[PDB]
């Protein structure tokens, strides 16, 4: 039973990773990269202004 | 796993902080990569021998800080890596996640856990190449230990910091000799005694991962993983990983012994480590040296072994005794790596090819094997009383040396031959059966006192077991004292003689 | 506890505790022991008396 539990736990992370692939595909497919570009610009501006 | 989600959030928060404080504008771009070595431009201010973090995910050490093109080997597969990917300077010399928590965990090159048990705590992450203690911070081998298997061990001890070495052919099970040696960290370590503690840390330098699984299972079943940290480097793993692995074991040994407790180590097959150094040198740009192997083979081997020592009470009187294991082809004692290492290590136990199929599961060449400290740091049972038994071991080995085709000059030589041959058929401590500091001297003492020698040679294979069990359940006080009193006194010798009479009787 | 959804650790422990006596011992030697003792003791006493008488003779 414990071994079955350990294997199912690994199956959980594997399935999470498999759905994470679709989640990543969503990020490119949705143009939230447009909503991400301004965030990238602001973060880089803050980083350069840090020092 | 909601905990996996929390771990993902924490790691991505760390990554967001890293991105916000990238501080990487002129950091290097990998110009080219191959054979686990990546030629990378830029990185204009990278401190030498500092890990470099690469975009493809696999990191690697930076060895040759050549004029301009700073050479960083890839500590991982190349199918991911590619030229031009950004190279991020980790800013730190290669350091290994080290500390007492790694117990029972199999860690990758720098210390990445590989079993699948998650994080293991750290009591310090020190660089993989530490400077060993010199003269004053060093000390003698004043505290002995047990090799577990009798394994010609009372003959040639393995004491505090005794840098012993081995040798053997392919599939010689010298690895098994190591494993049994480790298992002895259950009759002292599994108690509560730090002075008896010798917290072993095996290594896995370039072995088939199936053999790694076999080692892990044999560690768990006999309950060894409670006291052995087995750093792993797969054959499928990349060359820089295998090369750096012995340095990682050195780091773990420092993290343990430097704390002040007497610890031990046993490097895996180090011939694979040498082959890895060969790959690292002959593949990056460095011209080859003697025996077609890289020139600094001795340098690397020493920097591994020389880390092990037995510091003085000034440093806590702790020690990191080491049992580096080297491999040859055809049991070749005469080789560049073998002979050069045998100069570095202070003890040798030669495992042959014939005897490996001829007469002994141990098959340790007693005459060939030697250790540079027999008196100082030997089992006080095996010397303080049985020192004559040690000289008798040397004498009987010399006796069996001449036992090939000479005639029967007298009866003295023949008697020595028969008794010593019964002794040799006896002394092989069966695999994964470490049980020693209780009747070690008994074999030679009974042979000279004529207790076992009167038994048939073949029958000894069970006669010894019966004698041991009789000492256990019948001579329990005397046997337990020999375990604990630390010496087999003349009175204890007489009581053991009585127990020997009882064993001969029943 | 290491098995979060075993759903049988309760049942397994139940069977374990309820199987405290799988069976009993068998000390059925209560007259066989007596008869063996009687035969052995009578024979040995006859032997010892005979030996003493032989010593005297």
């Amino acid at each position: 039973w414990v071994r079955y539990e350990a294997s199912l736990r690994q199956l959980e992370q594997r399935q999470l990773a498999k759905s994470v692939i679709s989640r990543v595909q969503s990020e490119l497919g949705n143009p939230k990269f447009q909503e991400k570009v301004l965030q990238q610009s602001i973060s880089e501006i803050e980083q350069l202004l840090s020092k | 796993k909601a905990q996996p989600t929390e771990v993902s959030s924490i790691l991505e928060e760390r990554i967001k902080g890293v991105s916000d404080e990238a501080n990487l504008n002129e950091t290097g771009r990998v110009l080219a990569v191959g054979d686990g070595i990546a030629r990378v431009f830029g990185l204009n201010n990278i401190q030498a021998e500092e890990l470099v973090e690469f975009s493809s995910g696999v990191k690697g050490m930076a060895l040759n800080l050549e004029p301009g093109q700073v050479g960083i080997v890839l500590f991982g597969s190349d199918r991911l890596v590619k030229e031009g990917e950004l190279v991020k300077r980790t800013g730190n010399i290669v350091d290994v996640p080290v500390g007492p928590g790694l117990l029972g965990r199999v860690v990758d090159a720098l210390g990445n856990p590989i079993d699948g048990k998650g994080p293991i705590d750290a009591a310090g992450r020190s660089r993989a190449q530490v400077k060993a203690p010199g003269i004053l911070p060093r000390r003698s081998v004043h505290e002995p230990v047990q090799t577990g298997l009798k394994a010609v061990d009372a003959l040639v001890p393995i004491g505090r910091g005794q840098r012993e070495l081995i040798i053997g052919d392919r599939q010689t099970g010298k690895t098994a000799v190591a494993l049994d040696t480790i298992l002895n960290q259950k009759r002292w370590n599994n108690g509560s005694d730090e002075s008896k503690k010798l917290y072993c840390v095996y290594v896995a330098v370039g072995q088939k991962r199936s053999t790694v699984a076999q080692l892990v299972q044999t560690l768990e079943q006999h309950d060894a993983m409670k006291y052995s940290i087995i750093v792993a480097a797969t054959a499928s793993e990349a060359a820089p990983l295998q090369y750096l692995a012995p340095f990682t074991a050195a780091s773990i040994g420092e993290w343990f012994r430097d704390n002040g407790k007497h610890a031990l180590i046993v490097y895996d097959d180090l011939s694979k480590q040498a082959v890895a150094y060969r790959q690292l040198s002959l593949l990056l740009r460095r011209p080859p040296g003697r025996e077609a192997y890289p020139g600094d083979v001795f340098y690397l081997h020493s920097r591994l072994l020389e880390r092990a020592a037995k510091l003085s009470e000034k440093e806590g009187s702790g020690s990191l005794t080491a049992l580096p294991v080297i491999e040859t082809q055809g049991g070749d004692v005469s080789a560049y790596i073998p002979t050069n290492v045998i100069s570095i290590t202070d003890g040798q136990i030669f495992l042959e090819a014939e005897l490996f199929y001829k007469g002994i599961r141990p098959a340790i060449n007693v005459g060939l094997s030697v250790s540079r400290v027999g008196s100082a740091a030997q089992v006080k049972a095996l010397k303080q009383v049985a020192g004559s038994l040690k000289l008798f071991l040397a004498q009987y080995r010399e006796v069996a040396a001449f036992a090939q085709f000479g005639s029967d000059l007298d009866a003295s030589t023949k008697q020595t031959l028969v008794r010593g041959e019964r002794l040799t058929q006896l002394l092989k401590q069966n695999q994964y059966s470490p049980l020693a500091t209780e009747e070690q001297v008994p074999l030679i003492y009974a042979g000279v006192n004529g207790h076992l020698d009167g038994i048939e040679l073949s029958r000894i294979g069970e006669f010894e077991s019966s004698f041991l069990s009789y000492l256990k359940s019948n001579h329990n006080e005397l046997l337990t004292e020999i375990r604990e009193k630390g010496e087999l006194s003349k009175e204890l010798l007489a009581s053991l003689k009585s127990a020997t009479e009882s064993f001969v009787a029943t | 506890s290491v098995l979060k959804n075993t759903s049988v650790i309760d049942k397994i422990e139940s069977y374990v505790k309820q199987y405290k006596p799988v069976k009993i011992d068998a000390s059925k030697q209560l007259q066989v022991i007596e008869s063996f003792e009687k035969h052995a003791m009578t024979n040995a006493k006859e032997t010892e008396s005979l030996v003493s008488k032989e010593l005297k003779d």
